[PDB]
């Protein structure tokens, strides 16, 4: 699949275990965030003492998640969860596991 | 304007 | 030119003008911040009224972007203290003409 980036929101919808997410993809971070909003109620999180230049000790999803992708490709990450963001972000765990570059036509 | 970096 | 995606910083060196900058691509941003500690102090900032998700500088004049294959175009950044290090918001990106793709 192919992406141009462009003014709007760069986009991604796949699954983390067996529900559907969309985030922006952020390339900016070394780690993935799903906004506490959309974080099902059931999943356990776990305080952690990582710290996160751009929160510190944010909470962080207790198990790996499976990903799955449109196309059925897979892996795992661990995101953090994070109170009062708007959107999900993709950061480069996640993008780096599903193979993806970045290309100018020059 | 939104901002989403971290180490 | 190609940059796969990985745990390093995905990264790109170019002009403001004049002056040679470095920074990493940073796709979750709508704009580009350049850090103060980077900053010209001859280049004039101006207040602006605006939130980025707070009242943050930005440079009074458009910068004339411009990469080492010559490619050019305007930007108009932010300027924030206390980063670690400039990041390349979509409106230089879109510019680029810089694309996202899978195999």
């Amino acid at each position: 699949w192919v992406q141009p980036i462009t003014a709007q929101k760069p986009s991604l919808t796949l699954w983390l275990d067996d529900k559907m997410f969309t985030g922006l993809i952020n390339t900016g971070a070394d780690v993935t965030i799903i906004k506490l909003e959309d974080w099902p109620p059931n999943w356990p999180i776990t305080d952690t003492l990582t710290n996160l230049r751009g929160s510190n000790n944010p909470k962080q999803s207790s198990k790996y998640l499976t990903w799955r992708d449109k196309e059925n490709n897979s892996g795992l990450i661990k995101p953090f969860v994070i109170p009062n963001l708007p959107v999900n972000l993709w950061g480069r765990d996640l993008l780096s596991q599903m193979k993806i570059m970045m290309a100018s036509p020059n | 304007p939104y901002v989403f970096a971290m180490t």
